């Protein structure tokens, strides 16, 4: 299954 | 007769099931023909298969035992298929294998315990499968292993401490399983390790102090687990670290001042933890830093002035803390700043004039602080600006002219500030502005006459500002779908050419001083669903045609001076409260029958 990579993508 | 290489390949053809295109060309005519076959590379002398590539051929089924006869195979790639069943132990008899990649399949059950027989294995990639049970301790015996990927499955338990003894390991990836317990300190013994990706698991405890011995580590990620306690101070000794992701955990305490020693750090993300205290002023020395993220912690105090002159800083995220004081007045001067979000803090003072020094700033989010003073004219020359959210501050003065000239400006929220005087007329001429909220200010002025000629512009609100005078004619009101003008002092009549707003869906003109009649053209609007014209001085009838406007779900005209019968059709099924406080209005709907 897919797994997140990189910095936290949260945004305003 | 037939070479075992040929028969072994043909076994694969018949053991795996895919589309006809999968093995079309694996054809035997009427010697060493298999060397022309796609995915097959042979030793040019002996004709044996040394590399076999069946990646991304839409295959399913199981690996047949006959694969063991491909005995001088070095490279094997089965990735991006639908292979199932337990991992096939016959692969362990391919004892010359240097590269084995089975990523992106559906292999399941426990991982079989025979992999040490693959003595010369350099690269092992099993990313994204269905394995479960314990992580195979067996892989500990692979003394030449350089790259190990076991992520994206459902492996449980702890990380075998024995993995510490993989003396030539450079890359390890175990992210996205159900691993738990404490990270074994023995992993700090991996001298040549450069990449450690192990988050999206359930690890508890801290990060082992002996991890500070991974002198070669360039990339470290243990985000989205259950780590807690203080950040380990000793991680300062890691002078090659380029990437540090520790977000979405439960660390507490202060950020160690020793992290100022991470001179090659580029990305730092401590989002969503429970850190407190102040950003270490030693962060001013992290000159390679490009992405600084501390979203959603319990941080406080002032941002060190020096983070405003980090030369490489591109992305600055501090929202959802409680920082105080002003923004470093030189922030932006590096010519490199692209996106910045410091919303929901307690910042004071002015917005620095240099935020956009190199035309790279595209996202500026400032909302919910206590920024004050005038809005910097320099933002009106921020050529690259796209999204600007600065609502809920104390920004005062006239909103400057200039924003109409920015080709990519598309979202502007300046609501709930303390702005005065004219709204800029050039807002009506900005080429791609889609959202513009000016609600809750103190203009004491008319709308710009040209307002409704905004080409793209879908949502426009200026409710509860202090708007006066009359609503401009709705000339070509091209892409609007939401208009909010409640709670002002608008007078005169609703413009009768409102029918130009073909895309309109919600319209709130309530709580003004509008008079005259309801414009008939509202009936010709294709998609209108919400109308609120309550608390005004409107007179006249509600046009009968409104009853055949199939799309209307809300039509609040309460507290007016309308008269005549409430229409019937759609209007038969609406809330009676929409029609109250209108002495002259009548109809079965509202309980006062007609005549
Ligand atoms: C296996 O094949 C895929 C698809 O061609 C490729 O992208 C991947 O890097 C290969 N794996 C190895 C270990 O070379
Ligand atoms: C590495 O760096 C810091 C510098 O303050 C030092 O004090 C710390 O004890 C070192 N880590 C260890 C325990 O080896
Ligand atoms: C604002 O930030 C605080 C942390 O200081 C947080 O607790 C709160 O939820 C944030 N506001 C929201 C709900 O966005
Ligand atoms: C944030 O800091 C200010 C200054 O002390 C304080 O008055 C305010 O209440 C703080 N907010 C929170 C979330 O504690
Ligand atoms: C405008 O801004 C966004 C975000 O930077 C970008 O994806 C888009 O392509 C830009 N378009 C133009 C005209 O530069
Ligand atoms: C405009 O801003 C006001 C006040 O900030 C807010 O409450 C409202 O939801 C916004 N309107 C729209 C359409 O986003
Ligand atoms: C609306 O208010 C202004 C301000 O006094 C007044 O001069 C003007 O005549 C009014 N317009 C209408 C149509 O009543
Ligand atoms: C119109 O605005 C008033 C004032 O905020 C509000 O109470 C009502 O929910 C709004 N109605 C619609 C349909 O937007």
């Amino acid at each position: 299954h897919e797994v997140p990579s990189g910095p936290n993508p949260i945004s305003n | 007769k037939f070479s075992p290489q040929l028969l072994s390949l043909l076994s694969l053809k018949t053991s795996l099931s895919g589309p006809p295109s999968a093995f079309q060309d694996w054809k035997v005519p009427v010697d060493a023909v298999w060397c022309s076959w796609s995915g097959v590379v042979c030793d040019n002398v002996t004709a044996q298969v040394i590399s076999l590539d069946l990646s991304h051929r839409n295959l399913s089924g199981r690996i047949p035992i006959q694969i063991r006869y491909l005995s001088s195979l070095l490279y094997l790639n089965l990735s991006g298929n639908s292979l199932e069943g337990s991992f096939p132990t016959s692969i362990f008899d391919l004892t010359k294998l240097t590269t084995l990649d089975i990523s992106r399949n559906s292999f399941d059950s426990s991982f079989p315990p025979g992999i040490s027989k693959l003595k010369f294995l350099k690269v092992f990639n099993a990313f994204s499968n269905n394995f479960e049970g314990l992580l195979p301790s067996d892989v500990s015996r692979l003394r030449f292993l350089e790259e190990l990927n076991f992520g994206g499955s459902y492996f449980e338990g702890e990380i075998p401490a024995a993995y510490g003894g993989l003396q030539r390991l450079k890359f390890i990836h175990l992210a996205g399983n159900v691993l738990g317990g404490k990270l074994p300190p023995r992993l700090g013994l991996l001298t040549e390790l450069q990449h450690m990706e192990i988050g999206y698991n359930h690890f508890n405890g801290n990060i082992p102090s002996e991890f500070a011995l991974l002198s070669n580590l360039k990339y470290f990620d243990v985000s989205n687990c259950s780590l807690s306690g203080s950040l380990p101070q000793e991680l300062g000794n890691l002078s090659n670290l380029e990437t540090l992701f520790l977000f979405q955990n439960g660390f507490t305490g202060e950020i160690p001042e020793s992290y100022s020693n991470l001179k090659s750090l580029k990305l730092l993300d401590f989002s969503s933890n429970q850190l407190s205290g102040s950003i270490p002023s030693g962060f001013s020395t992290l000159k390679n830093l490009t992405w600084l993220s501390l979203i959603s912690n319990n941080l406080s105090g002032e941002v060190p002035e020096g983070i405003g002159e980090l030369p490489e800083l591109t992305t600055l995220f501090l929202w959802n803390n409680n920082f105080t004081g002003v923004l470093p007045h030189k922030l932006g001067s590096n010519g490199k700043l692209e996106t910045m979000d410091v919303s929901n803090n307690s910042f004071t003072g002015t917005i620095p004039s240099s935020l956009c020094h190199g035309n790279k700033l595209y996202k500026l989010i400032l909302f919910s602080n206590m920024f004050e003073g005038e809005l910097p004219k320099s933002l009106t020359r921020c050529e690259s600006l796209w999204r600007f959210r600065s609502q809920n501050n104390r920004l005062n003065g006239t909103i400057p002219i200039g924003f109409g000239s920015l080709r990519n400006l598309t979202f502007v929220d300046l609501s709930n500030n303390r702005f005065t005087d004219q709204i800029p007329a050039d807002f009506a001429t900005a080429p791609v502005l889609q959202y513009l909220n000016l609600s809750t200010n103190f203009f004491h002025r008319k709308l710009p006459e040209n307002i409704w000629k905004a080409p793209n512009l879908q949502i426009f609100s200026a409710s509860f500002s202090n708007l006066i005078g009359e609503i401009p004619n709705y000339v070509g009101c091209k892409s609007f779908y939401r208009i909010e003008l409640q709670g002002n002092s608008l007078n005169g009549t609703i413009p009768w050419d409102i029918g130009h707003c073909e895309k309109l869906l919600c319209l709130n003109l309530s709580q003004n001083h509008l008079n005259g009649i309801i414009p008939w053209e509202i009936s010709t609007l294709p998609s209108i669903a919400d109308v609120d014209l309550s608390h005004n001085l409107l007179t006249g009838t509600i046009p009968s045609d409104f009853g055949s406007s199939k799309t209307i779900t809300t039509f609040n005209v309460s507290y007016n001076q309308l008269i005549g019968p409430i229409p019937s059709g759609s209007f038969a099924h609406l809330n009676p409260s929409f029609f109250s406080s209108n002495e002259g209005l009548c109809g079965d709907l509202v309980g006062k029958p007609c005549n």
